[PDB]
């Protein structure tokens, strides 16, 4: 019983479809970002916004290690 | 007011003023006050400066944002707000409930806290004694509740 | 002292003359006596020696 449907394969399909542990600290790396990134309101924020958050927390983790 | 005001007001739950009895609604005044500590002695001064500072803006922050205001930000049925503040429509405008205590029990403890650092300058001392009392108790209180000047 | 309030709720504006007379002219008093159930009992009455 086919259809006219188009299927999309899970991302995990995809690596397997496509093939050491360099790339796992890049998708760790990516994996912190993920949740930087969504757990702060920047989906909201056109880009000046988004951009001058971004500068003030670089800032805020800048002066808080130089500080410790 | 008349019966139609009250009655478009009754008729549906304020969104503006009923999200302050939910999960998390106190410890959120505590968690932005914490923060304000760690920012300012970001800026790295004095000890007495920063908590100066953070008294002074947690409470002018407060009071811009529960007392300055009029009206819903949004739509109600005809507005049936228009001249309320948000600190009025609390728990449908009930007065001495435990949130309104809790909101009136922050800034003194406040400057309890803070009093310790900058006691010994008066007129820092002054300064903010009088910006706590005049900018926060006393438009809380209930005789001033719908009090315009 | 502000931790020992009782909670209560702000007094209502009280009414005022034309509320008054308004609602005094839509009270209705019943009549002194009853005057349906008269005429079914009043062979009594007339059957006074």
């Amino acid at each position: 019983h086919k259809s006219s449907m188009v299927y999309i394969p899970t991302t995990k399909e995809a690596k397997r479809r496509n093939g050491g542990i360099l790339n796992t600290i890049e998708e760790v790396v990516e994996k912190l970002y993920w949740t930087y990134y969504i757990h702060l309101p920047f989906y909201l924020m056109a880009s000046f916004d988004s951009f001058f958050l971004h500068v003030f927390f670089l800032t805020i983790f800048s002066l808080s290690f130089f500080g410790i | 007011e008349t019966f139609e005001d009250e009655n478009d007001q009754q008729m549906l739950p304020n969104m503006a003023a009923t999200w302050v009895d939910q999960r998390g609604a106190w410890l959120i005044h505590i968690v932005v006050i914490v923060l304000l500590r760690l920012f300012y002695s970001l800026f790295g001064s004095t000890p007495k400066w920063t908590w100066t500072l953070t008294n002074m803006t947690y409470i002018i922050g407060f009071y811009i944002m529960f007392h300055l205001v009029k009206g819903t930000p949004f739509d109600f049925n005809g507005g049936a707000y228009d001249n309320l503040t948000m600190w009025e429509q609390i728990n449908d405008e009930t007065l001495y409930t435990p949130t309104r205590k809790f909101l009136l029990i922050v800034p003194i403890v406040l400057f309890l806290i803070s009093n310790q650092y900058y006691r010994n300058d008066m007129t820092l001392f002054l300064s903010n004694l009088a910006v706590t009392v005049l900018i926060g108790v006393v438009p809380k209180l209930g005789i001033t509740h719908r009090l315009r000047i | 002292i502000l931790l020992t309030r009782k909670s209560y709720k702000p007094p209502k504006r009280p009414l005022t003359e034309q509320e008054i007379d308004e609602l005094c002219d839509e009270w209705v008093p019943e009549p002194l006596v009853d005057p349906s159930a008269t005429d079914e009992q009043s062979w009594r009455v007339a059957k006074t020696p």
